[PDB]
């Protein structure tokens, strides 16, 4: 996303982030609320990165 | 050079092969240089937030 754009974002869920590094869903759910990140792409809330997915060709998720 | 059909049949073939290899290398270098230049021209400039 930071390289290419919104067109190239992968879907992410709270459960996937909690499973990454010894974390729980509940805990991360609170951290990411009203938090902002500045990148050369723009200024964005952390809640903005998390979104739903749809079924794609080849078993993938879009 | 007609792909060195009947020039010498002993060294003309190898000469033509080496010349074609050098031409392909030059074409590849030119394409890579043009791609790098075009990428550097519109790479983008950082601005204020």
């Amino acid at each position: 996303f930071f390289e290419q754009g919104e067109e190239y974002m992968k879907p992410m869920v709270l459960a996937d982030i909690a499973q990454a590094v010894e974390m729980h869903e509940s805990t991360i759910s609170r951290v990411t609320t009203q938090k902002y990140l500045h990148s050369p792409r723009g200024i964005f809330e952390l809640k903005y990165f998390f979104s739903s997915h749809v079924n794609t060709e080849g078993g993938g998720e879009a | 050079r007609w792909l060195e059909l009947g020039l010498t049949d002993e060294e003309k073939q190898n000469q033509l092969e080496q010349l074609a290899e050098q031409y392909d290398e030059l074409k590849h270098e030119f394409e890579k240089k043009l791609e790098a230049k075009r990428r550097k021209i519109t790479q983008g400039d950082d601005l204020a937030p």
